[PDB]
RNA sequence: GUAUGAGUAGCGAAAGACAGGUGAGAAUCCUGUCCACCGUAUGACUAAGGUUUCCUGGGGAAGGCUCGUCCGCCCAGGGUUAGUCGGGACCUAAGCCGAGGCCGAUAGGCGUAGGCGAUGGACAACAGGUUGAUAUUCCUGUACCAGUUGUUUUUGUUUGAGCAAUGGAGGGACGCAGUAGGCUAAGGAAUGCAUGCGAUUGGAAGUGCAUGUCCAAGCAAUGAGUCUUGAGUAGAGUUAAAUGCUUUACUCUUUAAGGACAAGUUGUGACGGGGAGCGAAAUAGUAGCGAAGUUCCUGACGUCACACUGCCAAGAAAAGCUUCUAGUGAGAAAACAACUGCCCGUACCGUAAACCGACACAGGUAGUCGAGGAGAGUAUCCUAAGGUGAGCGAGCGAACUCUCGUUAAGGAACUCGGCAAAAUGACCCCGUAACUUCGGGAGAAGGGGUGCUGACUUCGGUCAGCCGCAGUGAAUAGGCCCAAGCGACUGUUUAUCAAAAACACAGGUCUCUGCAAAAUCGUAAGAUGAAGUAUAGGGGCUGACGCCUGCCCGGUGCUGGAAG
């Protein structure tokens, strides 16, 4: 559940995180880590090219199924981990073979499962289906956008999706945030949503907490000096002098729908609704 | 080419004192081994192993006539024995 | 307090060396321009 | 080049005095005695950095803020020894160069394989002695690692003898916080050896003064303890294979057993070297001779050891090592003896007069050790081991300036302003308001006790007595209360005139963005975003929390539209 500490100092007054209370070890395994390190947003080149980076703990990578290329093989599922990558928990995988793996852990999955991935495999969590073999009306995630790439739709947590319907040509397909497109005939899936449903429910409280997290302070615009943000200057405090506000560069922040106007997908979406 | 191994021998202080243990000061030129100055020695005066140990210097100033020079490096060989003696020297 | 010239023999000779000066076409410039004087110490 | 200022200012924080030396010449050099300063450092060891400043013997023209027989200065000679220490012939992180390659007026930019790169991993020696300077380097004794030559007991290359992969796998392999338990070091106190008995009243012992009160690596034996369940049957997998490794089902088994690690102890080493003190044989406290090795008390974040519990911010890689097969394939593999083991650094200063500041400069410099009496303590006062007495003085004791100590009577009248000073301050005990986000305010305010001796006492203190003006008697150690604006807060800011009412901040709200995502650096290749995927990611504004966030779409921007 969600955590409410007793308000004894005042960087402690508001604070909030999750119990926990669903993971069950606290090691990894050796074979599925690999480093990392702090980009800091910066390039080859090594200049900021994305702000407000840099600055925290350290991580290091585990490797995660998004394809779940092995058919007809029964999976066991043991435990349940934590990411500092990702807002939802994984999962450690026993093929019967002898091969392990981590697998994005979605609600509903208990230890000691057993999920089978095949085309012809039924309708429970956490089972990989083509984007075929799926009835309309059910709850989808690991979308995949070309075949053969494993997931790269939605991921995070609390998430979810539907089926509106088939053509023959292509899977009609309601995402989050409203809209609806044309993804093909192969593409994988697992049924049923992510797993945690409470990240937007906790408070980060102190500023140090939101620097723990790999973050640092971004300064507002109407306080620079005029030679680094077009806002700038005036004495005292001052109104948006310039009509339309504007980011450090141009590009006005209220209002730019900012596609490529000639983009391939087009003819593929439908509903183009809240963006 | 081992007769430019050796150049000369020390005569010091310290080196008639080693005369007493059969302890010999060489000068040995640079890029020399230990092992070079052993077959030098055994084929020059007929005595054995019990190894060799070698130094270096790092040079000096003189002043003579408002110049400023260095000398030389060196490198030194301080050869023990076990059974002859040189009454060379 | 601390001032600057605070001296390391690894960086006085990676970056004011030799071998950083024959790896451009500006550290050639640079030797080639103390050849004409008839500098004596050319880099570090 | 030379004046004036003018023989003026200054001579860069600190305690010296005398006797005797040497010498043409002495406060400033040597020696002796007493006094004084630091003593979590002005004491010891090393990493950078410096580059001969180190030692021995001479010298006094210049340097030394004075003098100088002296010196970190001048001349001459002379000193740095390694199979085991730190680095290379071993490995990899950040980063850099990058055969081919992909882009680009030339120049060139970026990048796979392969590399280079310690601040990290892995790795075989300990104690003492010795010189004017070197010492895990020389010698003395006892070890260890990797090899080579003669001896040592076994033959198809099938392996039943071996070796054995650049492949199969295990292992190396890791955060923060908090107290608990065990050992050793170091520490303290006494009735164990040594010498001598006070010349100021008194003191043979005991109830006495000064001084010393131990030992290695390695090898044998053991072990306060700590961690971990083990076995079988039937199949999947490990690019071919495997007795190795992984894994699914079933049957048992469990404070049991098997296994793994372990600070430390006892012998040996060791008839050894160490030592209070004695002391020559020449001109040396030199050579040479050595007595004790006990018990109790306190006792470590040093070691087991990241061992254990807890928490979320979820905590490096590759090699060395170990097995199994692939393979190669006269017969090597224990004991004994004798030999071999390469290159670079090693003097010195190293909280400084030898580094960074133009200086022999009141500033800065990473790591380890860091004692005693009080004491929570590395605080504060005085001291041990040790090291210094500062590189201008002698007189006199006026004005004035600076740094200190005291004051009658009054106690903010001074002043822009109680600026500066004065007052409180240690431990124990009694007691403690409005207000509130129920945690606080709170060390709220305001009061009381402290020294020495005796008895009682389980524990804790009580009772009696004694002295002074004053009993945490010295040094260290919060002044308080009532109201009001501003900002919620700890934080951050103009190195060198502004530390705040400024910025950040948790929270709120609007907007963009379906993944070759928007955005940014670049001409592009490429890269960041991100090995992330709308509970995510960028952009603008407001800045905890409580109550709220009215009216206008005519004008300007944004978004949508299709007829003209």
């Amino acid at each position: 559940a969600i955590k409410k500490y007793k308000p004894t100092t005042n960087g402690r007054r508001n604070m909030t995180s999750s119990d926990f209370a669903e993971i069950t070890t606290s090691t990894p395994e050796k074979s599925l880590l690999q480093p990392l390190k702090n980009n800091a947003g910066r390039n080859n080149n090594g200049r900021i090219t994305v702000r407000h980076q840099g600055g925290g703990h350290k991580r290091q990578y585990r490797v995660i199924d998004f394809k779940r290329n092995k058919d007809n093989v029964a999976a066991v599922v043991k435990t349940i981990e934590y990411d500092p990558n990702r807002s939802a928990n994984i999962a450690l995988v026993h093929y019967e073979d002898g091969v392990k793996a981590y697998i994005l852990a979605p609600k509903g999955l208990e230890v000691g499962m057993r999920l089978v991935s095949g085309p012809e495999a039924d309708i429970k969590v956490g089972n990989a289906l083509p984007l075929e073999n799926i009835p309309v009306g059910t709850v989808i995630h690991n979308i995949e956008m070309k075949p053969g790439k494993g997931g790269q739709l939605i991921r995070s947590a609390g998430t979810s999706a539907q089926v509106l319907g088939k053509e023959g040509k292509y899977v009609l397909i309601r995402l989050n945030s409203g809209e609806v497109r044309m993804i093909l005939a192969t593409c994988r899936a697992t049924i049923g949503s992510v797993g945690n449903e409470q990240h937007e429910l906790i408070n980060i409280g102190k500023a140090g907490r939101s620097r723990w997290m790999r973050k640092r302070p971004t300064v507002r615009g109407s306080v620079m000096n005029p030679n680094d943000h077009p806002h700038g200057g005036g004495e005292g405090k001052t109104p948006i002098g310039r009509k339309a506000p504007v980011s450090p560069w141009g590009q006005p922040a209220i209002g730019y729908k900012t596609r490529n106007k000639k983009a391939k997908s087009d003819k593929l979406i439908v509903r183009r609704r809240t963006k | 080419e081992l007769l430019d191994v050796i150049k000369r021998p020390v005569i010091t202080e310290k080196s008639m004192l080693a005369m007493d243990e059969k302890k010999y000061t060489f000068e040995v030129d640079t890029r020399a081994n230990k092992t070079l100055v052993k077959q030098a020695v055994e084929s020059a005066f007929d005595v054995k192993v019990a190894n060799v140990n070698i130094l270096n210097v790092r040079p000096k100033f003189k002043r003579m006539g408002k110049y400023a020079g260095y000398t030389k490096k060196r490198r030194k060989a301080i050869v023990t024995l076990t059974e002859d003696s040189k009454e060379i020297q | 307090m601390k001032r600057t010239y605070q001296p390391n023999k690894r960086k006085r000779q990676k970056v004011h060396g030799f071998r950083k000066r024959m790896s451009t076409k500006n550290g050639r410039r640079v030797l080639a321009s103390r050849r004409r004087k008839g500098r004596k110490v050319i880099s570090a």
